[PDB]
């Protein structure tokens, strides 16, 4: 997921 | 002309102010430029504008996430919640941001790169049946005279919302929003000398009715755009 990466 | 001592709230306000400005350029400190892909008449969808707009939309969503992680305590929440909050507030913040780039006398809105479109171009870029709703909101905002500080707090308040479905720790989210509301209130006081607090909050409710329709505009645009909806936009409005 893009959100996961950006948030991680 | 007197105000109590509120050190901690003043620090939060400053942090959110910086987080906003730094993730969203000011209209004045922006080198605006014009296009003309189809500024004459409204069409179903100007593909050339959609390509540009969709590119700018992807980047602004990225900045919003950047803004979210800069909010005190946001990263402290669970990952699932952070995602949940973002997906529910993304569009609201996007509307609030673009409407803050409204130049009333020219009736245009400016994007983060400087691209300045008029009402018809905004429509042709992808807003379609939302153009008017968004412009009306932009106009109803002018009287409030909000600055980046208030915009950041308002965006932060819209994001950190405990009443979002699926949150695993709502009360934890509610705890983060309290200081924000109070900071907005305290701040409105020193600035505006005196009933703007409820007035500004009420604008959040205006945002919901517009974002409610934006979700359906995505479905519509899916059937009219060449390829597929940019992935980040899909995760935030699916
Ligand atoms: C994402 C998206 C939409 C809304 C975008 C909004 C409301 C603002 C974008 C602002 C930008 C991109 C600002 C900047 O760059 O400063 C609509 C409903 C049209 C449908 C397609 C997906």
């Amino acid at each position: 997921k893009i959100l996961h990466r950006l948030l991680q | 002309e007197s105000y109590e001592m509120t050190a901690e709230l003043d620090d939060l306000t400053e942090k959110i102010r910086k987080a906003h400005q730094e993730t969203f350029p000011s209209l004045c400190q922006l080198g605006k430029y014009t296009t003309n892909s189809s500024a004459d008449h409204r069409v179903r969808l100007d593909l050339g504008l959609w390509d540009k707009f969709s590119e700018l939309a992807t980047k602004c969503i990225i900045k919003i996430v950047e803004f979210a992680k800069r909010l005190p305590g946001f990263t402290g929440l669970t990952i699932a919640d952070q995602i949940t909050l973002l997906k529910a507030a993304c569009l609201d913040i996007l509307i609030l941001r673009i409407c803050t780039r409204y130049t009333p006398e020219q009736d245009t809105m400016t994007f983060s790169d400087g691209l300045t479109l008029n009402r018809t171009q905004m429509h042709n870029a992808g807003f379609g049946p939302l153009t008017d709703l968004v412009f009306t909101f932009a106009n109803q905002l002018l009287p409030l005279e909000m600055d980046d500080t208030e915009t950041g707090l308002l965006s932060a308040i819209c994001l950190i919302c405990g009443d979002r479905q699926d949150l695993e720790e709502p009360t934890k989210v509610d705890k983060l929003q309290e200081p924000l509301l109070e900071a907005l209130k305290i701040y409105i006081r020193k600035r505006r000398p005196p009933h703007m607090f409820p007035k500004i909050l009420m604008k959040i409710t205006d945002l919901r009715s517009i974002s409610a329709k934006g979700a359906e505009r995505v479905i519509t645009l899916k059937m009219e755009i060449p390829g597929s909806m940019p992935p980040l936009i899909q995760e935030m409005l699916e």
